[PDB]
């Protein structure tokens, strides 16, 4: 049995109704549960046996479906409903459980372009043998963003890592860091370091750069 | 009803850890018990089950032959013995109770009571505190600290001993190919404050008992 959840991310305005889908690769009757999961917390049961609310769960969560197609409806998003939602199946024998891949529910808001900053490696780090170049994309929405590194116009691949914050509790934006890692040797072999940022809030992509 | 979870840890590949859960407020021996995990960047994964009376167990293919589930229906505890650990076993682990029957309408196929979650980390890296490097500021300015090459998670970062919180973003750590973690913490501030306000990032890494206070200057 495979459980397929969609959409991967569901973006809802506060108060907006939303529907999460779970489709089983073959019929599972009504043996389908839903859980809410927030980082750092145990999964919280929402729905048992396709449509039965777990005790204490508010009526704004409802489960429906039978056979292969299941839905979890949130009748109006409240801020603490932001979480990843999983569906789950199990049967008698063999007794193993299967989970869907999860649907992330986030808050929808107006588009916000990132403010972009670049940071050369510190003298201190340089004195310690390595060179990290950091690009910051601050407080943007939606989450989709593209960052590309260029060193003397050469596109970099395989030597950068990205990290993204959870949605901001006050303004519902994301922030992103991209860090380019080079040996000090290679860092001093080149002059121009550039971060190219693409985001839908930006008319044309933004480049930030410096000369070593 | 609760399952009170403990154990876990940080070990080298091929080594062993134990997880435990103690039952409270229900009849432990009346229910099948499970372990579930979540690896970084991945979803929930079912790991193992042991029947109510401990007479049958079953495992995910990914852990069969390496993990042993057991229970003690006298002490009312559940255990997961994790041997032969692999890096990909790194995850938060949860114990879970099978849902209750109710005279026909309710099945035992969901999970109604969950342990809080306990971390297991498997790596060839050994404990190491971070190096901390300034990210100096070039209406709004950005500045920060690069917290590089530490193990294991987590580190804590504050600014000005907690006095500065508005505009702070401390990024999730990334695991480098070296096996060590790295993150940046940044803050955006009014450009005017650059000359009058002192900015200090306070970095604490308890596993190595490292504390660093780094001043970040224009
Ligand atoms: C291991 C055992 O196997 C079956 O008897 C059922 O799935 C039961 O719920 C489970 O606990």
């Amino acid at each position: 049995i495979v459980l397929t959840q969609s959409p991967a991310t569901l973006s809802l305005s506060p108060g907006e109704r939303g529907t999460l889908s779970c489709r089983a690769s073959q019929s599972v009757g009504t043996y389908l549960a839903w859980y809410q999961h927030k980082p750092g917390q145990a999964p919280r049961p929402l729905i048992y046996d396709a449509s039965r609310r777990a005790t204490g769960i508010p009526a704004r969560f409802s489960g429906s479906g039978s056979g292969t197609d299941f839905t979890l409806t949130i009748s109006g998003l409240e801020p603490e409903d932001v979480a990843v939602y999983y569906c789950q199946h199990r049967d008698s024998w063999p007794p193993g459980a299967t989970f869907g891949g999860g649907t992330k529910v986030e808050i929808k808001r107006t588009v916000a372009a990132p403010s972009v900053f670049i940071f050369p490696p510190s003298d201190e780090q340089l004195k310690s043998g390595t060179a990290s170049v950091v690009c910051l994309l601050n407080n943007f929405y939606p989450r989709e963003a593209k960052v590309q590194w260029k060193v003397d116009n050469a596109l970099q691949s395989g030597n950068s890592q990205e990290s993204v914050t959870e949605q901001d509790s006050k303004d519902s934006t994301y922030s992103l860091s991209s860090t380019l890692t080079l040996s000090k040797a290679d860092y001093e072999k080149h002059k121009v370091y550039a971060c190219e940022v693409t985001h839908q809030g930006l008319s044309s992509p933004v480049t930030k750069s410096f000369n070593r | 009803a609760q399952l009170v979870e403990s154990g876990g840890g940080v070990v080298q590949p091929g080594r062993s850890l134990t997880l435990s859960c103690a039952a409270s407020g229900f009849t432990f021996s009346s229910h099948g018990m499970h372990w579930v995990r979540q690896a970084p960047g991945k979803g929930l994964e079912w790991v193992a089950v042991i029947a109510s009376h401990g007479n049958v167990n079953y495992y995910a293919d990914s852990v069969k032959g390496r993990f042993t589930i057991s229970r003690d229906n006298s002490k009312n505890t559940l255990s997961l013995q994790m041997d032969s650990l692999r890096a990909e076993d790194t995850a938060v682990y949860y114990c879970a109770k099978e849902s209750d029957s109710c005279g026909g309408d309710c099945s035992r196929f969901a999970f109604d009571v969950w342990g809080h979650g306990t971390m297991v980390t498997v790596s060839s890296a050994s404990t190491k505190g971070p190096s901390v490097f300034p990210l100096a500021p070039s209406g709004t300015a950005a500045l920060g600290c690069l917290v590089k090459d530490y193990f294991p998670e987590p580190v804590t970062v504050s600014w000005n001993s907690g006095a500065l919180t508005s505009g702070v973003h401390t990024f999730p750590a990334v695991l480098q190919s070296s096996g060590l973690y790295s993150l940046s913490s940044v803050v955006t501030v009014p450009s005017s404050s650059l000359g009058t306000q002192t900015y200090i990032c306070n970095v604490n890494h308890k596993p190595s008992n490292t504390k660093v206070d780094k001043r970040v200057e224009p």
